[PDB]
């Protein structure tokens, strides 16, 4: 019996129920509500009632841990929401708020249902309020499998992570017809809101998958990292890997020349456990890396610069990416580990015309507000305000480390030499820049002041990180009483 | 003593001293501050920039540096400027030991010419043939019949293989002489031809020699260097199959006789060419310390390093030809960073992501430790894998097994070629030739495929690994123990093979066709997220490797080759048919610079060949030199952006057409 799904598969596409079956465990899905009708009675809609009413909501179970989910249905009315569709979603989110369980939704709606009038707006508003209230209480993940247009786009935005499917998905606020009507330009749906556009240009989508099957397979892996609720502790899984594994290849990663580049992944991979990195937003703002990883069987958060791309310089997009990652990680009590290599901020008129001052402050706010244990490692250099922003010791950092060839200075040697000698005799470059770099572009001064705990061999990083992260397991820090902060938007 | 090399041999020397209780010193270049031989040494001194000239080749630095160690002797090594006069002269200026042969023998034998003179000095069965011009076809036929050889027609003034044709009969002799005279008159202005005993099919047998400054000269057992690519050898073996004492004893005696002839001290080695009729040809003799001796040392125990350093002090050896014997045979291979399947593309500048050497009853000499890199201006050799044995089958099987346990990550290599060559039944037949490689690899290189049972075993191991890694993620006792998987390699699911699994213990399963099917109870032992995977069904034993996965596709290595097996359940299998398979853009067009900057260095030339992975140029921006390369293409047609063109802004630096 394979009835009524032949029409769907013929278009090389899967069904909502099949997606739900693929996500959860083999036999642990219990559909909650299945016999519900729209009761519209307008515009010749009194007929063609549907039992499911276009939504599939259940409970399920992943890796032995509970979950909640819902999936849109494209065959029935195009997946449009109504006064009645939104009730099921509201009930699921409320139940997942009472119990410490997350929510995952597979969006496929074609837009609002016009035949209901303003009831669709009512349902949208209720879903928006539930998302707003419960953000930071239970993790929310959203996946977009098909078209997603109109005002329905906003609820995925408030969710913590949004993923996209490559061939047959798109998302935008207004359709290309209106764009043609007002501006006069003919742009296709994919050219407007395709997965690539949101992966590279707008920065909304947190990832892209080639197929639905791969999407489910990796969504399970992502779910294996998250904590169940706000009050539950960070999960710890058994692992045969051990902190005594030898990592001596880190002694040679940093080149002896100051103008040559290297890949920061060569430093990230040895420290964490084998094959346990899940990069977030891999194709957007490549000069910074963010993602999840495990250290001795417990999930941690990774944020590191990359001198491979644009000399590892902070920017607007990198600031937004890092700020969102830090805020989410702190909201759910996940340790943060950072690797620092920054020469400063990206210079340019477009930057000031785009508001670098606002955006660069977001990362600093996220780092200063955080109360989870932090570990910082300075590999090569840290200059100016970039050193302050990237989790400096003064921002209530727990432990800070440096490598023997690091440099921590106010600015580059040339600018310091220029400002320290206004009209000093010519040729001052040769006998002053070298001396200043020798005397003050070294971690000795910063260690004398007390800004780094110790200068360590690069081969001891795994040992030190495991020791510190084990000791810091029970830190309790609290901020002054506030209704909420006022972050620079 | 101080060494002069920076490869595996240097480590070997600083290792022989362990027993000899000899403190050692090792110099290095700037790039090699993290080489193993630096830390293995007792003392280290820098020799300037790592370019070859200043590095080690800078005699002045080296000889000058030889004034602080106190060492009364200094090894000459085997590479770089080893056994050199300009160097021997300098070391005898400061009156220090050379730990090597004497000058007169070295210049008398390593010289390109007059080697034939020493050869014919006592004849020593040197190249045979009519020594003179053949002015008539009658003379050519008569001298061909004299020895009935394949003629070996070669020009008197020609060299390098030009003007040579192989004649098997008299008519072939006449026709090939007619072609040879026409070729040589145009190419080398000489019509003078010579006829010599051509070899049916060569084996390039090599005979080892050792000696001493006092006496007790000994002949070491011979070796093999038949396999050769681009005049570089790959696989070696000391006791070749075509070994008769009638020849071999005379080979050793004649090698020793030639030794005292030029009063050679530190013998290099003797070269020969051998036909199925058991001849020998002493010429192309070597005067350098060949490092293929590990094989001989495995069949003898004759520590060449110890004996030569002992002879460097004017003492006789500790061994005589009377006790030298054979305890089996050994196989040795060389591991290159040369990517064979990709047109022998060189892969350099890649530190070892992570590597582990095979150490099961085998020997490995290498200078590349974990976290080490290979520059372009050096030898791309990785390791020198040699395994002891007594029987061909025994020694080979060992190599087979030892090849699969060599984990190399971070750069390519030629292990697949070595594996395929060893596994070939032609190689295990017993005899080979010097044209063996290109004879068995006509068009490029193509690795041999898998039989049905090997692919089935790979499927079974993949299913076991999938289940073992799956059980890790589950919490407490809420974990499964049995599934039914559908494995199919390839993007089109070629050969869907249903598989079961039961996981009766930690490292035991009950693999079968499906439910209610007979079970076999194999065994797999693998640490999560690690490379090596040991699996043993009954007696058979296999070792596979685990590269990575994306939870639907598994990257597993079988017989030194990468595959991507798909492990999916019933639902995933039945649904993967209804999935779009888009084709990525195949654009052969101009390449643009991603970001603004300055071009300071260029690598490729305008309108010539380009291959994948080749660096093209280097922009420098905000104090940082990048290096955009050529992802993949055959050639280009474009106009180069000149040096110092601070324009960029996503311009067309190179245009591919
Ligand atoms: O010396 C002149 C240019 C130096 C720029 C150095 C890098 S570029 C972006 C960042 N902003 C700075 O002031 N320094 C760094």
């Amino acid at each position: 019996p394979t009835a009524a799904e032949d029409l769907r598969h013929k278009k090389k596409r899967l069904t909502a129920m099949e997606r739900v079956q693929l996500f959860c465990d083999p036999g642990t899905f219990r559909e909650r509500d299945a016999l519900v009708e729209h009761e519209c009675h307008n515009f010749g809609m009194e007929k063609r009632k549907v039992p499911g009413d276009g939504f599939i909501t259940g409970t399920g179970k992943v890796f032995g841990r509970p979950v909640f989910l819902f999936s849109h249905d494209f065959t029935v009315f195009g997946g449009s929401l109504s006064r009645t569709n939104a009730a099921k979603v509201v009930r699921i989110m409320e139940e997942a708020a009472k119990i410490g369980v997350p929510v995952i939704g597979f969006n496929d709606s074609g837009g609002a249902r016009i035949h209901e009038g303003v009831d669709s707006l009512a349902g949208y508003a209720d879903i928006f309020l539930r998302n707003t209230l419960f953000s930071g209480v239970i993790p929310q993940i959203s996946v977009i499998m098909g078209p997603c247009a109109g005002g329905a786009v906003y609820s995925p935005a408030i969710t913590d992570f949004t993923f996209m499917v490559e061939t047959s998905s798109y998302m935008f606020v207004t359709g290309p017809e209106v764009v043609s009507a007002v501006g006069g330009k003919l742009v296709t749906k994919d050219e407007l809101g395709g997965p690539h556009v949101h992966a590279t240009k707008s920065g909304v989508s947190a990832g892209t998958f080639p197929n639905d099957i791969v999407a489910m397979a990796q969504l399970r892996r992502l779910y294996s990292y998250l904590p169940l609720s706000n009050r539950d502790p960070v999960p710890v899984l058994p692992t045969a890997d051990e902190r005594y594994r030898d990592v001596s290849s880190l002694n040679t990663v940093v080149p002896t020349e100051v103008k040559e580049a290297y890949d920061m992944r060569d430093v990230i991979y040895p420290v964490i456990d084998h094959d346990s990195f899940f990069e977030i937003q891999p194709q957007f703002a490549k000069n910074i890396i963010c993602g999840f990883a495990r250290v001795e069987g417990r999930s941690v958060c990774i944020i590191a610069n990359q001198p491979k791309v644009q000399a590892g310089v902070l920017d607007i997009d990198s600031s937004v990416k890092g700020a969102r990652m830090v805020r989410f990680a702190d909201a759910f009590n996940i340790p943060i580990i950072t690797f620092v290599d920054v020469p400063g901020f990206l210079p340019g008129v477009q930057q000031e015309y785009g508001g670098i001052i606002r955006h660069g402050a977001k990362l600093l706010y996220a780092y200063a507000e955080a109360t989870v244990p932090k570990v910082t490692i300075i590999t090569r250099k840290a200059y100016g305000g970039a050193y302050d922003v990237m989790s400096s010791k003064h921002l209530r950092g727990d432990s800070n480390y440096a490598w023997p060839h690091a440099e921590i200075a106010v600015m580059g040697a040339a600018g310091a030499c220029k400002l320290l000698y206004s009209k000093e005799t010519a040729e001052q470059q040769a006998q002053r820049i070298a001396d200043y770099e020798k005397t003050f572009c070294t971690p000795l001064s910063a260690a004398r002041k007390g800004f780094v705990d110790a200068v360590i061999d690069p081969s001891e990083t795994r040992m030190r990180v495991c020791e510190d992260l084990e000791r810091l397991a029970r830190k309790q820090l609290q901020n002054p009483w506030k209704k909420h902060g006022n972050i620079p938007l | 003593v101080l060494v002069a090399n920076r490869g595996e041999i240097a480590c070997r020397v600083m290792a022989t001293c362990r027993r000899l209780g000899i403190k050692t010193v090792a110099v290095y270049s700037t790039a090699d501050e993290q080489a193993k031989h630096v830390k293995v040494a007792d003392e280290s001194v820098c020799i300037g920039p790592p370019a070859s000239v200043e590095s080690y080749l800078c005699i002045d630095k080296i000889v000058d540096a030889c004034k602080k160690t106190g060492a009364q002797a200094v090894h000459p090594g085997y590479g770089f400027l080893s056994e050199n006069g300009e160097f021997q002269s300098a070391l005898q200026k400061n009156n220090i030991v050379f730990v090597g042969p004497d000058a007169h023998s070295i210049e008398s034998m390593g010289d390109k010419i007059e080697s034939k003179r020493l050869a014919q000095r006592a004849g020593v069965t040197c190249i045979p043939g009519f020594i003179g011009e053949v002015k008539t076809h009658e003379d050519l036929l008569r001298f061909a019949r004299e020895i009935g050889y394949p003629v070996m027609i070669k020009a008197s003034g020609g060299g390098g293989g030009k003007g040579m044709r192989v004649a098997y009969n008299d008519t072939q002799c006449v026709e090939y002489y007619d072609m040879c005279r026409e070729e040589a008159k145009a190419a080398f202005h000489s019509d003078k031809m010579l006829v010599e005993r051509f070899i049916d099919h060569p084996r390039h047998i090599e005979i080892q020699v050792i000696a001493d400054r006092r006496g007790n000269t000994v002949y070491l057992p011979e070796r093999e260097c038949s396999i050769q690519r681009r005049n570089q050898k790959v696989i070696e073996e000391a006791p070749s199959v075509l070994l008769d004492a009638t020849t071999r004893k005379a080979m050793g005696e004649e090698a020793v006789a030639m030794a005292r002839a030029v009063q050679y001290v530190s013998a290099g080695t003797v070269e020969n060419v051998v036909n199925p009729q058991k001849q020998f040809y002493f010429l192309e003799m070597n005067t350098r310390l060949q490092v293929e001796h590990p094989i001989t040392e495995e069949i003898t125990g004759v520590d060449l390093v110890e004996q030569m350093l002992r002879a460097a002090a004017d003492l006789p050896l500790s061994i005589t030809q009377d006790d030298i014997t054979i305890n089996g045979h050994a196989t040795e291979c060389r591991v290159y960073a040369e990517d064979p399947m990709k047109n022998y593309f060189p892969s350099i500048g890649r530190l070892t992501m992570y590597q582990e050497p095979t150490g099961a009853g085998v020997r490995c000499d290498s200078g590349i430790i974990e976290g080490s890199q290979i520059s372009v201006y050096y030898d791309p050799l990785i390791c020198k894998l040699s395994t002891w044995g007594r029987d061909r089958a025994e020694c080979i099987g060992r190599m087979e097994k030892a090849l699969d346990e060599y984990v190399i990550r971070g750069l390519r290599h030629n292990i697949c070629l070595l594996r395929d060559v060893v596994t070939e039944p032609r190689y295990r037949s017993g005899s080979i030739t010097t044209n063996y490689l290109q004879e068995q690899y006509p068009n490029g290189f193509k690795k041999a495929e898998l039989t049905a049972e090997e692919m089935q075993l790979m499927y079974e191991v993949a299913a076991c690994v999938h289940l073992k890694r799956e059980r890790l993620h589950y919490t407490q006792g809420t974990a499964p123990s049995e599934r039914q998987l559908y494995l199919s390699v390839g993007a089109g699911q070629e050969g869907e093979t249903p598989v079961y699994v039961r996981y009766l213990d930690d490292s035991h399963f009950e693999i079968g066709a499906s439910k209610h099917g007979p079970f076999r109870k194999m065994e797999v032992v693998w640490k999560a997220s690690y490379p090596i995977i040991r699996v043993k069904d009954g007696e058979a034993e296999t070792v596979l490797q685990f590269w990575g996965t994306n939870e639907v596709t598994y990257g597993m290595q079988m017989r030194g080759t990468t595959f991507d097996v798909n492990v999916m359940s019933d639902l995933q299998s039945t649904l993967a048919h209804f999935v779009p398979i888009t084709e990525a853009t195949t654009n052969t067009k101009q390449i643009l610079s991603p970001m603004p900057g300055v071009i300071v260095a260029i690598k490729v030339q305008p309108g010539q060949m380009v291959v994948a992975g080749e660096e093209l140029l280097t922009l420098e921006a905000m104090k940082m030199r990048n290096k955009i390369h050529a992802q993949a293409d055959g050639k280009v047609k474009e106009v180069k952006v000149k040096l110092g063109a601070t324009v960029e802004d996503n311009e067309v630096l190179v245009e591919l057409e």
